[PDB]
């Protein structure tokens, strides 16, 4: 790949908006599996 | 090359001069291991192997009185298991541990080159004064056979429910 | 020029065939971000927990320590029924093995500062197997693929289970194809 | 028990099951049956009875209004509804900050910070990602070892 | 660039020694080879851990069978140390034992000179059964292939 | 090479039609100029002619056997046990069900392993052992001509290899092994 590619992918916005989605992702499939958790089990 | 495996090449951790060595080790654990280790650990099963095969002869030539009616008449490990729950293989294991401390310090002085690897010293008799390596090779090649023989009187036991004798009486 | 085990694509730079197993293999160029000695030190990790992961798997299936809560053949179902406060236990000790065996240096910012430290080597040789230098390349070549089979088996291992239902070996014994 | 009734015995949170499964069964009424709204309604009422009935197991405590209700004093009775998920938050929030930290000194010893902290270098960035694990240790060492709290004369001021 | 996960803190702009400690090559069993104060090794060395551990193993010998051992019921009876009365100490009258260092009564754990006794024992349970890998009672995956071939639409 | 040039070495073709491949040297027994898809690039030398030796003793012993049993011909007692069946799948799946393969199959085993891997593994690290030599001539045969023996050995063990898959296959087909 090209490294002025690469370079743009690592710039800050791109690399916001991928994290924010992966966090986004994390969260939601979470909840997806795990719902109505309104507590830590114990 | 080796002399038991022609086609093979000697092992290069087996120089020959140890009783019993033929050049035998086609799998090359002497490669991995220390070969003092492995020779005290062959010797320690060679006597315990003769010493287990002459006792399943001997039990089942002859019982002691009061061990038979321990152990109801069981044979080879089911009178293991009886005489378990008798409490007589935990005075065996307590007094072989006991001399088995002492044999890891001989282990490590084997290992640090002070000692030949199963030699405790023991030869009240004097028996090996005259060819001790003779005695040596007898000594090695009656342990391989009476490691062996055990194997075969176990599984035999396994198998049929009768000891060495009985099977071969009832084969 | 061009990778041995990939022809098309060329050989890896960072990849110079000093470490064992290395035939090219790195379509995606992991190495070149990544350094080589923590990705052999993490490939090594992975393929000794895989490797004690498949034995587990397969001898707790035949020989169990004595109680209700270790017999369980199917290991997912071992899991959960092995006690808790046990599995805990083993989480701790882990963690204190981790922190002991690396000499507190845990992390990707001081994991090899001492160059002594090699990528792997966490100085256990408790039998001290690895002293003879002709066989420690052949003893290195073994444990890596023997790492990467067990990660594959591990891997298949936990899925077939998932969907099967049954042990490993009970499944090869009695396997019914799936179906839905 | 605090001042409060379990949950589990309380006619209101009853009553609330009850509401919220009528209400989606009068919208299944309309419906086919094995059609995708009625599958969905019907998912819908299993995930709320779901949620009823584990919340009547986790111990919550409920009010008159029929809503589980919180105690966050300490009690260690109620610990799994505000402080163990406040020290999982801790624990990220911390890690966030330490890797974040790292970075920035990371970048301010280069040929060009301001670079590096618009155009990252993603390699070092996930390297302190996966640093941030024992943030807690590694922090009190900084601070120890005084790489962390900067001194009174090193620090701009505005005058009085 | 920069390469990643170089284990240097250095490289990191992180805190580290600046000399760093020589590893020497000496091992103990059930120990790690690593840098150790002069004559560590030679003092607990694979000897000292080894001789040790057989030490403990046989004290464990004594220790897992714990309990006051009688005959004069005309059996052997074994009766918990916890029983036994301690004159001199007040209200305890019963005071604290090998058994609680070694509580295996408690757990319903039958411990042995061995670790496993009896009622607690290793469990081996064959998986083969009557299966065999092909033209058995039990359908294997060799069986399976079998059908899959020979099958009929 | 016994009949060097004539029948097996360089310049040697048993079938015209593809060329003999510049990687077939006619250093080894039973090179005959046959290699169309250019193996002998690639893989290990040593290594396939031992395979094929080991190959083609199977097979001629596989035959022996095969006929035999066909034949009717069989060890005092062999029939009590296993059967009178002369099909030799359902003798295969009866000395299986007895125990008889196993026990053939254990020993097999062992010998690969103590005897023909350590042996493959010395002859790939140089140790100069001819492929397909255990030093097994008890009777001395192969003292007057072990080359014209060599080459004898690996032809009728390629025959013998085709003629039993031939065998097993007309045995599928007709219920015979011979396929008339
Ligand atoms: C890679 C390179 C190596 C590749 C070499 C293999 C080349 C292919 C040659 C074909 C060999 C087929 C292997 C299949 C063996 C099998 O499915 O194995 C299954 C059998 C299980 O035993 C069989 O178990 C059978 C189980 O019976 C059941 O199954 C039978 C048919 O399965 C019938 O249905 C019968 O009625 C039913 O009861 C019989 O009861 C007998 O016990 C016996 O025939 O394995 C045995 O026999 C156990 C023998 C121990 C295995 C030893 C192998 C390792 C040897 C190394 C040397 C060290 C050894 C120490
Ligand atoms: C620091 C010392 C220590 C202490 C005091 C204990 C105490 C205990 N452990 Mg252990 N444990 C320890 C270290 C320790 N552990 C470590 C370092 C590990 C990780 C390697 C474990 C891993 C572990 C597991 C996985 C389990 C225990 C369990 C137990 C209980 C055993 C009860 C019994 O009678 O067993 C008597 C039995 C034996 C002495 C047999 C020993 C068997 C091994 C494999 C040999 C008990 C609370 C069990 C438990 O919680 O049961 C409810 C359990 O499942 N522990
Ligand atoms: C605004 C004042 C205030 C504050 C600051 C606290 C603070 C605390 N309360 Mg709470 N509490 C308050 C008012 C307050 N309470 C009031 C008004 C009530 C009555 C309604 C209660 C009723 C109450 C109960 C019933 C309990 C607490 C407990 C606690 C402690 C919980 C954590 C702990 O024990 O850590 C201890 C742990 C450590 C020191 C270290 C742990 C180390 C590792 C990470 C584990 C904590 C110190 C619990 C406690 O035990 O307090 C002593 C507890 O049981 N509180
Ligand atoms: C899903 C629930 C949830 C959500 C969405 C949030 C969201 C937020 N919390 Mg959090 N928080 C939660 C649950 C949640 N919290 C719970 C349950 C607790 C109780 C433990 C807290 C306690 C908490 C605190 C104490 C703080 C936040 C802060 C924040 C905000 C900034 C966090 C940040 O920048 O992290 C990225 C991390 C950093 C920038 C590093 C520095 C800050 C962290 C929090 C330090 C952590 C370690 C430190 C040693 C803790 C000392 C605490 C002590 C002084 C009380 C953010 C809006 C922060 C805020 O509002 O600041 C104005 C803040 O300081 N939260
Ligand atoms: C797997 C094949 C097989 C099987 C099932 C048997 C089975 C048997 N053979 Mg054996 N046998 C075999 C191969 C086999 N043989 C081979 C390859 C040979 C070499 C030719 C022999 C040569 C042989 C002889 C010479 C005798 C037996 C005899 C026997 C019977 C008694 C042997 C015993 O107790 O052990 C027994 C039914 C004995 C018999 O018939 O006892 C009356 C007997 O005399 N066998
Ligand atoms: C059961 C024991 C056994 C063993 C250990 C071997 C070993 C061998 N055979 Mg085999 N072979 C056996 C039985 C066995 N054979 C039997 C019963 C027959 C039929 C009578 C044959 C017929 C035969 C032929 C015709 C040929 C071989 C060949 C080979 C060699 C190459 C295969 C290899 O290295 O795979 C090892 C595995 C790998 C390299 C990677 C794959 C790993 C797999 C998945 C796991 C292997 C599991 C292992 C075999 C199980 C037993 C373990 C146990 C011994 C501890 C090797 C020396 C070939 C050769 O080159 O000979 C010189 C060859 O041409 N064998
Ligand atoms: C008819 C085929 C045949 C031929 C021509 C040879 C030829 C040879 N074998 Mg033999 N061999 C054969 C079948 C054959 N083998 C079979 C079926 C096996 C497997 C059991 C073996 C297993 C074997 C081993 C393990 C070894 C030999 C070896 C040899 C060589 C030494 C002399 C010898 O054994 O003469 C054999 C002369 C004969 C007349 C044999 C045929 C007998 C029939 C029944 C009549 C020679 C190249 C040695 C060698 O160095 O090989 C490279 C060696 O170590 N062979
Ligand atoms: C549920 C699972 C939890 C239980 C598992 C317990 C294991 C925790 C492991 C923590 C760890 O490895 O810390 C690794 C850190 C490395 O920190 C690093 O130490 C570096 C110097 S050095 O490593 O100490 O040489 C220092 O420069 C760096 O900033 C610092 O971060 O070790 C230490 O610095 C001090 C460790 C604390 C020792 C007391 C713990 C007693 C228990
Ligand atoms: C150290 C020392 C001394 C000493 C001493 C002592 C006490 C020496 C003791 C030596 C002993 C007991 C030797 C025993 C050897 C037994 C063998 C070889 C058994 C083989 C069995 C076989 C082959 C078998 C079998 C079988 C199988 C498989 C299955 C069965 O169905 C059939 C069958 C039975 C055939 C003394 C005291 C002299 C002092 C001296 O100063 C030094
Ligand atoms: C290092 C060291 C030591 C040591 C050591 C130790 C303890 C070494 C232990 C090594 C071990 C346990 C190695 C295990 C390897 C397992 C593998 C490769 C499994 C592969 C499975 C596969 C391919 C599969 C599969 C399958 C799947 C998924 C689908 C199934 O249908 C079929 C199947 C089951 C076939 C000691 C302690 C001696 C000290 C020494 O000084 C140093
Ligand atoms: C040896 C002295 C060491 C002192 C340091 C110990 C510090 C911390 C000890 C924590 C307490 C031990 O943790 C413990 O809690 C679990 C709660 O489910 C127990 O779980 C189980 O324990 C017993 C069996 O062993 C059973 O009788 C209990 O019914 C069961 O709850 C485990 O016994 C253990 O995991």
């Amino acid at each position: 790949m090209d490294s002025n590619f690469l370079k743009y992918l690592s710039t800050a916005p791109v690399l916001l908006t991928v994290w924010l989605s992966f966090t986004a992702g994390l969260v939601i499939e979470a909840n997806r599996f795990f719902p109505d958790m309104l507590y830590f089990p114990m | 090359m080796s002399p038991s495996i022609p086609f093979l090449k000697k092992p290069d951790a087996l120089d020959g001069t140890a009783a019993g060595d033929i050049g035998f080790d086609p799998l090359g654990f002497s490669s991995l291991a220390d070969i003092k280790f492995l020779q005290e650990a062959e010797i320690k099963h060679c006597r315990i192997a003769m010493l287990a095969a002459a006792g399943s002869i001997a039990q089942d030539i002859f019982t002691f009185p009061g061990y038979s009616a321990l152990t109801g008449g069981a044979k080879m490990t089911a009178a293991h298991d009886k005489l378990v729950a008798t409490g007589t293989m935990g005075q065996i294991l307590f007094w072989v541990s006991f001399a088995e401390v002492f044999g890891t310090v001989a282990l490590f002085d084997t290992l640090d080159g002070k000692r030949a690897p199963g030699d405790f010293k023991f030869d009240p008799l004097g028996m090996g004064k005259k060819n001790m390596a003779d005695m040596q090779l007898k000594e090695i090649k009656n342990g391989r056979l009476a490691m062996l023989g055990i194997a075969g009187m176990t599984h035999g036991y396994f198998i049929s429910g009768k000891g060495p004798l009985e099977l071969l009486g009832n084969f | 020029e061009k990778s041995a085990s990939v022809p098309f694509l060329s050989k890896p730079e960072k990849l110079d065939g000093s470490m064992a197993g290395d035939v090219g293999f790195d379509p995606l160029g992991i190495s070149y971000f990544i350094d080589v000695k923590w990705l052999r030190e993490a490939e090594l990790k992975h393929g000794r927990i895989c490797m004690l992961a498949t034995a587990g798997i397969l001898v707790q299936e035949v020989i169990h320590l004595p109680g209700p809560a270790f017999s369980s053949k199917f290991a997912l179902d071992a899991w959960s029924t092995a006690p808790r406060g046990g599995m805990v236990q083993i989480l701790i000790a882990i963690g204190l093995i981790e922190m002991v065996s690396n000499r507190f240096a845990i992390t990707a910012t001081d994991m090899f500062a001492n160059p002594n430290r090699k990528p792997g080597d966490l100085g256990f040789d408790p039998l001290s197997l690895g002293a003879n230098p002709a066989t420690r390349a052949k003893y290195e070549l073994s444990e890596v693929i023997h790492g990467r089979a067990a990660m594959m088996g591990l891997s298949g291992m936990i899925h077939q289970m998932i969907v099967s239902k049954q042990p490993v070996i009970d499944q090869l014994l009695n396997f019914k194809p799936v179906d839905a | 028990v605090a001042g409060l009734t379990p949950c589990k015995d309380s006619k209101d949170f009853q009553r609330r099951l009850d509401g919220s499964v009528k209400k989606l069964k009068t919208r299944l009424a309309k419906y086919e049956k094995g059609t995708p709204p009625a599958l969905a309604l019907e998912k819908q009422i299993e995930r709320t009875q779901a949620r009823f009935e584990r919340y009547g197991k986790a111990g919550l405590l409920c009010g008159t209004d029929g809503l589980p209700h919180l105690i966050t004093d300490g009690r260690w009775s109620h610990s799994g509804e505000f402080v163990i998920p406040g020290l999982f938050f801790l624990y990220i929030a911390g890690w966030i900050g330490w890797v974040g930290r790292s970075y920035v000194l990371f970048a301010r010893e280069s040929d060009k910070p301001t670079e590096k902290e618009i155009i990252l270098d993603v390699p070092a960035a996930l390297s302190f990602v996966s640093t941030g694990f024992i943030w807690p240790v590694s922090a009190f060492k900084e601070f120890t070892s005084g790489n962390l709290i900067a001194d009174e004369s090193e620090i701009t001021v505005s005058p009085r | 660039a920069t390469v990643g996960f170089s284990g240097v803190p250095s490289d990191f702009c992180r805190p580290a020694p600046t000399a760093f400690p020589a590893e020497p090559a000496g091992m103990t069993v059930f120990g790690a080879r690593g840098p150790r104060a002069e004559g560590h090794r030679d003092k607990f060395g694979s000897r000292h851990a080894a001789v040790s551990l057989a030490c403990a193993a046989l004290l464990w010998q004594p220790i897992s069978q714990a309990g006051m051992y009688s005959i004069d019921s005309g059996s052997l009876a074994k009766k918990s140390f916890s029983e036994m009365e301690v004159p001199g100490f007040g209200d305890a009258k019963k005071v604290p034992t090998i058994e609680s260092f070694f509580p295996f009564t408690k757990n319903g754990f039958d411990a042995s000179p061995a670790l496993f006794g009896k009622d607690s024992m290793i469990v081996f349970e064959n998986p083969l059964g009557k299966c065999g890998a092909y033209a058995s009672s039990c359908h294997t995956f060799l069986d399976e292939m079998g059908d899959m071939l020979k099958a009929t639409p | 090479l016994y009949k060097e040039g004539s029948l097996q070495g360089k310049g040697v073709n048993c079938i015209p039609i593809f060329k003999r491949p510049d990687s077939l040297k006619g250093d080894a027994v039973g090179d005959m100029g046959f290699d169309p898809f250019g193996f002998s690039s690639w893989v290990d030398m040593n290594y396939v002619r031992e395979a094929e030796i080991k190959h083609g003793r199977i097979a001629m012993l596989a035959f022996a056997g095969i006929v035999v049993e066909v034949l009717g011909i069989k060890a005092p007692g062999a029939g009590k046990i296993l059967g009178s069946s002369t099909d030799i799948f359902e003798i295969h799946n009866a000395a299986v069900e007895k125990g008889s393969m196993g026990q053939i199959l254990l020993w097999c085993g062992f010998f690969e392993m103590t005897a023909g891997l350590p042996a493959m593994q010395q002859m790939l690290e140089g140790s100069g052992r001819t492929p397909g030599d255990f030093g097994f001539d008890p009777l001395g045969l192969g003292k007057k001509d072990f080359a014209q023996m060599q080459i004898k050995e690996i032809q009728n063990g390629r025959l013998a290899m085709l003629a039993v898959s031939g065998m097993v296959h007309h045995a599928l087909i007709n219920g015979k092994v011979q396929g008339l």
